[PDB]
């Protein structure tokens, strides 16, 4: 049913975007400070 | 009025468990709140804040708490959004009045702060305040899902993950709540 | 195909020696205008900010001023320097580019506030269209 999709995106939507936070902060500090134990 | 914790506390209170301050015989001088210049939001409805100091009632209650920066705006009376829905409501004639204030430096540290956390989930919207700090599973579709997560179904409560670098909006804001009452 | 001014022909860019319509007049360069009045590594996004609140678009996000790095490092610090435009979330926008004083980094400074400004405005939608509506 088309509710129970509405109730999954929001669980998504809150997962998300701390997960792609943390994964382009990493990607942040390795472009603008080189090393290895930042690879 | 002893407003030292109050307001200069250490450590605010959750969202979803907001806490609870029976403010009772004192003298209370609402004129040091309001002119303290380091509130970025007050607002009061029942009554305009000059008066303050001029009125007596029966009782104040004070209600604390910590959320996001463009979460304020639910905290009034006639409100929706996953806060006044079912975190705290706010009736709808009010008489106290809200004030906010940013706390980027307390609260948000580095690597995320995931201590302070929202109910993103209820059956239904809250009585205006009433309060719900039950953690028992949800329920999507048609289905038992005794005790587990899974296709359709999951925890209530979500965290805010702060951190330092987050734009406004994003960074924590403490709430207080001054319900006046007059039984 | 190998008199184009490139290894592939896709921009025709490197034979405008050969081809400018008039020689003797010089094609507009303000490179040392730049130079004359002493403007730093910051005047050249303030102009740009400038612009866009000249347009009736919001400010920069003053997470913007701090969290950025406009210049390569005091440091000789190994960092990818190539102009490029972040949207990290949460609403933290950042810029990164090595910019010197010259008319060309003070347009891409224009180019590059550009993509921020399209990201500031997306950014109230959910999580999976915050993007462009086409590529
Ligand atoms: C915990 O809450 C307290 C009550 O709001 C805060 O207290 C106040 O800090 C002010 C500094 O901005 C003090 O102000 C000044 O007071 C001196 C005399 O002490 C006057 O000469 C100045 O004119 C006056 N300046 C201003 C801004 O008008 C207040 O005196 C002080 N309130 C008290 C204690 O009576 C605390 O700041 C807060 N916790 C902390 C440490 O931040
Ligand atoms: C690049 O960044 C890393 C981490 O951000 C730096 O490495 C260490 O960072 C910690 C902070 O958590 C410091 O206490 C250490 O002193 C740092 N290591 C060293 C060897 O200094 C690293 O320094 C940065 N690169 C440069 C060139 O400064
Ligand atoms: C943008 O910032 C400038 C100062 O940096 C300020 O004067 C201006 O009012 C701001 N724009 C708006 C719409 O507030």
């Amino acid at each position: 049913i088309e509710e129970q999709a509405k109730t999954f995106l929001d669980k998504f939507n809150h997962e998300a975007e701390d997960l792609f936070y943390q994964s382009s902060l990493a990607s942040w500090n390795y472009n603008t400070n080189i090393t290895e134990e930042n690879v | 009025c002893p407003f030292g914790e109050v307001f200069n506390a250490t450590r605010f209170a959750s969202v979803y468990a907001w806490n609870r301050k029976r403010i009772s015989n004192c003298v209370a001088d609402y004129s040091v709140l309001y002119n303290s210049a380091s509130f970025s939001t007050f607002k009061c409805y029942g009554v305009s804040p000059t008066k303050l100091n001029d009125l007596c009632f029966t009782n104040v209650y004070a209600d604390s708490f910590v959320i996001r920066g463009d979460e304020v705006r639910q905290i009034a009376p006639g409100q929706t959004g996953k806060i006044a829905d079912y975190n705290y409501k706010l009736p709808d004639d009010f008489t106290g009045c809200v004030i906010a204030w940013n706390s980027n430096n307390l609260d948000s540290k580095v690597g995320g702060n995931y201590n302070y956390l929202y109910r993103l989930f209820r059956k239904s919207n809250l009585k205006p305040f009433e309060r719900d700090i039950s953690t028992e599973i949800y329920q999507a579709g048609s289905t038992p899902c005794n005790g587990v997560e899974g296709f359709n179904c999951y925890f209530p409560l979500q965290s805010y993950g702060f951190q330092p670098t987050n734009g406004v909006g994003y960074q924590p804001y403490r709430v207080v709540v001054l319900s006046f009452e007059l039984l | 195909a190998h008199l184009l001014g490139d290894m592939w022909g896709r921009f025709w860019t490197n034979l405008y020696s050969l081809t400018v319509p008039f020689g003797q007049k010089p094609n507009i360069d303000v490179t040392d205008a730049m130079v004359d009045q002493a403007w730093d590594a910051q005047r050249i996004f303030k102009e740009a900010e400038k612009f866009f609140v000249s347009v009736g678009l919001p400010n920069m996000t003053q997470g913007f001023w701090e969290n950025s790095m406009l210049t390569d490092p005091g440091n000789v610090q190994k960092a990818v320097c190539h102009p490029t435009a972040w949207d990290l979330g949460k609403g933290d926008f950042r810029i990164l580019m090595c910019t010197k004083v010259t008319m060309d980094d003070f347009l891409t400074a224009h180019h590059e506030m550009g993509h921020i400004q399209y990201d500031m405005a997306y950014a109230a939608q959910p999580f999976l269209l915050r993007n462009g509506a086409n590529e």
